[PDB]
RNA sequence: CGAAUCGCCACUUCUCUUAUCUGGGUGCUCUGCCCGCCCUUGUCGGCGCCCAGUACCUUCAUUUUCACAAGAU
RNA sequence: CAUAAGAAUUGAGGCACCAAGUGGGCCUUCUUCGGUAAGCGGAGCAGGCGAUGCGGAAUGAACCGCUUAGGGAUAUGUGG
RNA sequence: AACGACAAUGGAAGUACCUUCAUUUCUUUUUUUUACGGCCAGACCCAACCUCGCCGCGCAAUUUCGGUUCAACAUCCUUCA
């Protein structure tokens, strides 16, 4: 056996984080967002109590070394939601057949596809919030936003997968409801 | 030792089995609980395939007589232990007849003692503390295994009362702490009292 | 045992010949020990060895009685574990002991009554000449024998 | 309060490799020992299995206070050498086996006839 | 909280070699699982190389050069007095005691036990507060029962007439007591 | 290291007793062999090949065990030839810093065994040398070369049952991993 | 008498032919939550805090602690 | 019979009378033929099996170890 | 008053039960168990199997850059060499 070791966490600034357990509890502007990690524990060492946290390893295996990054980033992104949130833009896109999506709020209702077939419905999970916006030339547009990209995204990606089609060629297929901007709610501090 | 009850929270399945196997063999009625936290290696996929395949067989004419699959977490283990025991030994059988396991934990019986686990059977201790692994209940869930939900409930209760108890002890134990003290260094000196270095 | 040796030798022999007309002793003891009687009639009980009767055979033991509950007795060494504790029995006489006394066909007897008592006395001063065969801890008094576990070969003392 | 000065042990098995077991020589693992050197001390010593007789009440004899009686009967044998780090000891009888299922049963390990 | 870092000039515990529990300090780490260790003990520990599996770091870390000399070591580590500091560590008790325990004798033992016996019935239960606290089940209960026997005495079973009869009974116990001892 | 597995002997030998070689000319190795029986076999063997000479004709004067410097690590470089894979001689260069060259040879051999799968005959270990610069090549030796190299490490053993106390019957007390 | 299932425990002792029970939870990442902290703030090093671990009960009332009657029949 | 230099053995050798029982083999390291092949066929050497069991290879005629009075006590074998 | 997971009888082994045989026997006799020259084996405890020779060690020395520190310098030496 060859030493990686295990441990905990890297850091930036204005947002509190757990620093303890498998679980990072990140707290900032937009609240607090927290995740529990499995085998993802790794050479921590606090560099400042409040001001510097890293986890950038001593020895171990190849596979180990990757994770370290993947770990920071994601929790960084825990910070991101907590700070500047996520805002996904989607637009329904269709040409031969018009397509309509509303938002119940608690759930998203999707109409029309190909004359409509089934009604695609997605319940609005927590903090992915959904807006059909339309003025300002907001346009066939859904907006998913909240302070967890992964969720905002997951729900989103899910949506792209909710607008799938089969049988009788991608070379005539396009139409569906596609991701148009995955972002933050804004720039924020 | 009498009336034995072992706590299987986080114990390496095979090893624990085997270990027990010898124990049973050397003859003693022993008991397992926290059986649901008995452990299986790696992935549920892996655990399933194995079980599935096990479950899958038949005794073709009368499939009702090849192997049966009491899918309790207990039953898994124990049967393993039977497997690790020599079944058809008339002696082992009696041995079996001795052996006790309940899934989960029927409560009242752990309270002045019960601190008991068994050597090698400590799953992290056995498993590399960085290798992946999967939990028994999870398996039994995977093959259904009915009571899981219930079991949960039951567990929560168990903890509570135990906590209740525990708080109570907590109180006395300070008194118990408070056990002298005072005149107690007037332990001797002739023929070399170092009770002061010994237990005091 | 103990130190530097080939001992007790004298520039003429390795070599031969044992006990003519003197008893051989238990190849590890010295009198005046505290023994704990292992088996039979008084198993677990704390008594004192006086001497092994005339012939190669058996230690006379006594606790004295009130410390212990010890009747004095012929015993074999290989029925006792021999303490590290030791006293002189210099004042004790133990002179008369002869095993015929100990035949139960010859065992209560006045002889017994006197002799143990005599003996007991002798022990007693010696014991008092070095405390805590009785005092407290006994030695001799105890109740408790062997706890489950750490058996004698682990009991170094 | 009592005797209790032998260790319960359990008579495990006959010596063995594969086709060839030794009914003549039996194994006990002596509680708290499993410590072969330690066991070396124990060597020779005579071990007892006391059983109760179930059956027909015998004690032919009187011994015991006299007219001994019992239906409880008890077997002695002696230990031959330890093995295993975990202190197996092998044991021999002056006779031949200790019943024929007293195996697995718990058994008593005296510490004397004494060698101190 | 993973923390007793090996740091050359760290004090490590010999855990299962025969050479267990002598002491010495890191004079090298020879890599993965091995150490180079040194002490002033005249006979064990010289400069040994020992397996890391076998060692426990003792939370005395000094400064000293990585890879180093006895002579330097002997004195600075003497100066560090960490042996002593380690000596004062509690962990230590039972095991230096263990060696002792091996070699006691009975009387000692009895006392040693007796110490706690002395306390036992004598300084916890005993008294009066904490035995007005838990108390022992019988106490607790006797007290509690006494509220539930405010029930007889005080209350809604019992004792305004029948205890008067109890008074009759009480003497009756004594009437027999007196009689029975008088035969 | 030092589980001192393998031994080191120096063999010094000579060609022909025969005046057909009046005056043989002498050979040396310090060689890691686990005994001298081997050692001399090996010695002879290159002599039987590399030098073409049968042992049974010629004469080893001496085979004598050869000792390392002292008490501390020196940085060894190792050079290797292995013949296997049904494809003969192949070379490798590897790096160990320890206190013993022997331990290095040793460690190589397992290492090859584990690590290139190999088997011992089939290797001729060419050489081991203490490396002086701050290099010392290999990343792992360099890795742990650091002044102020130090560490954290956790999560393993001590034998859980045992005769040094105590098998199945455990635990009397309560659990975690312990440290 | 110089070993000899022994006389106990015990048809109301039994998971068993001879310690009570020291009890509950959790992670490796902690020897007390331990903790907390400080500090070239590191791999840390130092300091601090608390009682809490410092596994752990063996029954006369003792045997903190004098001590005493009684074996042998 | 020395060399000054180069055996070991030799639990006898010599030597013979006369009668049985056998002639389908089969298995193997090694060499090797036929044919794609074949647990195939077909030879060469040695060894087995056959015609033996014991101990080893969860299972095996021939693989491993090893052969056998009857035991006892001990230690090994292969193998764990 | 014998027994039964289910092969069946089978070996071997011991116990239980036995209907059991034959033998020997104590107020100077038998019986199980301790114990015992010289023996007659096996295991523990300390001594040493030598020795020429390096090895090194020390010193200095060159090369030789590393830990300290925020890093450089000290500290050309942490040290390998």
């Amino acid at each position: 056996m060859k030493i990686k070791s295990h441990d905990q966490i890297t850091f930036p600034e204005d947002v509190t984080v757990s620093v303890k357990d498998r679980i990072v509890t990140v707290k900032g502007k937009r609240g607090t967002l927290t995740k529990d990690l499995r085998h993802l524990q790794l050479d921590f060492r606090v560099n400042k109590k409040l001001r510097t946290f890293t986890a950038v390893r001593w020895f171990g295996n190849k596979i180990n070394n990757s994770t370290i990054n993947t770990a920071l980033s994601h929790v960084r992104n825990m910070i991101t939601g907590v700070t500047k949130g996520f805002r996904f833009k989607v637009r329904f896109a269709y040409a031969h057949f018009p397509i309509s999506v509303t938002v119940e709020n608690q759930l998203v209702e999707i109409r029309n596809f190909l004359g409509e077939k089934r009604v695609r419905r997605q319940v609005v999970a927590d903090d992915v919030k959904v807006y059909r916006t339309d003025a300002a030339l907001v346009k066939d547009e859904l907006v998913l936003e909240g302070n967890d990209l992964e969720q905002v995204s997951r729900e989103a990606a899910v949506m792209h997968q909710l607008c799938l089609v089969k049988k009788k060629d991608i070379r005539k297929f396009l139409d569906g409801i596609y991701v148009q901007t995955k972002t933050n709610i804004e720039v924020d501090e | 030792p009498d009336i034995i009850v072992i706590d299987l929270k986080d114990h390496v399945l095979g090893r624990a089995a085997a270990i027990v196997a010898k124990q049973l063999l050397l003859g003693k009625k022993i008991t397992v609980v926290r059986c649901e936290k008995l452990t299986i290696a790696g992935s549920e996929i892996r655990n399933k395939i194995k079980y599935l395949q096990f479950l899958r067989k038949r005794k073709l004419s009368n499939p009702k007589l090849g192997p049966f699959h009491h899918r309790s977490p207990s039953d898994v283990f124990i049967r393993t232990v039977r497997s690790m025991l020599p079944r058809y030994t008339k002696r082992g059988q009696r041995a079996l007849r001795q052996l006790v396991a309940y899934e989960g934990v029927p409560v009242n019986v752990v309270r002045t003692g019960g601190r008991v686990v068994i050597p090698k059977a400590q799953r992290h201790n056995c498993y590399r503390n960085e290798r992946r692994f999967t939990v028994l209940g999870n398996m039994c869930k995977h093959v259904g295994w009915k009571y899981s939900d219930v079991v949960e409930k039951l567990e929560a209760a168990r903890i509570e009362k135990s906590g209740r108890h525990h708080k109570k002890m907590e109180k006395v134990r300070v008194a118990w702490k408070n056990a002298r003290k005072e005149a107690l260094k007037k332990m001797p000196q002739k023929n070399v009292e170092v009770l002061k270095k010994f237990g005091l | 045992p103990a130190a530097t040796k080939k001992a007790v030798e004298k520039k003429a022999k390795k070599v031969s010949r044992k006990s003519p007309e003197y008893s051989t002793v238990r190849k590890s003891c010295k009198p005046g020990t505290i023994a704990i009687i292992l088996a039979g009639r008084f198993r677990g009980r704390r008594a004192v060895i006086l001497k092994q009767l005339p012939k190669n055979g058996p230690l006379v033991i006594s606790g004295p009685m009130k410390y212990s509950g010890v009747p004095i007795r012929r015993i074999d060494s290989r029925y006792i574990i021999a303490t590290s504790t030791r006293v002189d029995l210099t004042g004790v006489d133990t002179s008369a002991i002869t095993p015929e006394i100990f035949k139960r066909e010859k065992k209560v007897s006045d002889e017994r009554a006197q002799l143990q008592n005599a003996i007991d006395t002798a022990l007693i001063q010696a014991i008092k000449k070095d405390p805590l065969g009785k005092e407290m801890a006994g030695y001799l008094h105890s109740v408790f024998t062997i706890k489950p576990g750490d058996a004698p070969h682990r009991l170094k003392w | 309060k009592s005797p209790r000065l032998y260790m319960k042990g359990t008579l495990a098995g006959y010596t063995r490799g594969l086709h060839g077991q030794n009914k003549n020589t039996a194994l006990v693992r002596i509680e708290n020992v499993n410590t072969t050197e330690d066991a070396k001390w124990y060597v020779g010593k005579r071990v007892c299995y006391v059983y109760h007789g179930y059956k027909i009440k015998r004690c032919v004899r009187w011994s015991k206070a006299p007219a001994r009686r019992s239906n409880t009967r008890a077997i002695w044998g002696r230990i031959t050498r330890p093995h295993g780090t975990s202190g197996t000891v092998r044991v021999k009888f002056n006779g031949s086996s200790v019943p024929a299922s007293a195996i697995g049963r718990r058994i008593r390990v005296y510490l004397y006839p004494s060698r101190i | 909280v993973k923390a007793n870092y090996i740091r050359a000039g760290r004090l490590v515990r010999i855990l299962r070699g025969p050479r267990q529990n002598r002491v010495g300090v890191i004079v090298d780490i020879v890599d993965a699982n091995r150490v180079l260790v040194e002490n002033p003990c005249e006979q064990k520990m010289w400069r040994h190389v020992q397996n890391l599996k076998n060692v426990e770091p003792l939370k005395f870390c000094v400064s000293i050069s990585r890879n180093c000399s006895t002579k330097a070591l002997k004195e600075a580590l003497e100066s560090k007095k960490v042996l002593e500091k380690y000596a004062a560590t509690k962990v230590r008790r039972p095991h230096r005691a263990k060696k002792a325990f091996a070699e006691s004798t009975d009387f000692e033992r009895y006392q040693l036990r007796v110490a706690k016996r002395s306390r036992a019935y004598w300084a916890r239960k005993i008294f009066d507060e904490n035995d007005k606290k838990n108390p022992v089940s019988w106490h607790k209960v006797a007290l509690k029962k006494l509220l539930k026997n405010a029930k007889k005495v005080d209350s809604t079973p019992a004792a305004k007439k029948r205890v008067e009869k109890a008074r009759a009974a009480r003497k009756a116990r004594l009437a027999a007591g007196k009689s029975k001892t008088k035969v | 290291m030092v589980r001192p597995h393998l031994r080191h002997y120096c063999v010094v030998g000579r060609e022909t007793p025969s005046e057909k070689n009046p005056q043989p000319t002498v050979y040396k190795f310090e060689v890691f062999a686990p005994n001298f029986v081997v050692a001399k076999s090996r010695f002879w063997r290159m002599m039987r090949e590399k030098n073409k000479v049968k042992s049974t004709h010629g004469d080893v004067l001496s085979c004598k065990v050869v000792k390392d410097r002292k008490l501390a690590a020196r940085n060894y470089s190792v050079d290797i030839a292995y013949y296997s894979q049904r494809c003969g001689y192949t070379h490798m260069v590897k790096e160990f810093r320890d206190v013993c060259k022997a331990g290095a040879v040793s460690q190589a051999y397992n290492d090859l065994a584990s690590r290139h799968r190999a088997r011992y005959h089939n290797i001729e270990v060419l050489g081991v040398k203490s490396i002086p610069n701050h290099e010392v090549r290999r990343l792992n030796v360099a890795q742990f070369h650091p002044h102020n190299l130090s560490f954290p490490l956790l999560q393993r053993r001590v034998k859980a049952p045992r005769k040094d106390r105590v098998i199945f019957v455990k635990k009397n007390s309560k659990r975690a991993v312990v440290a």
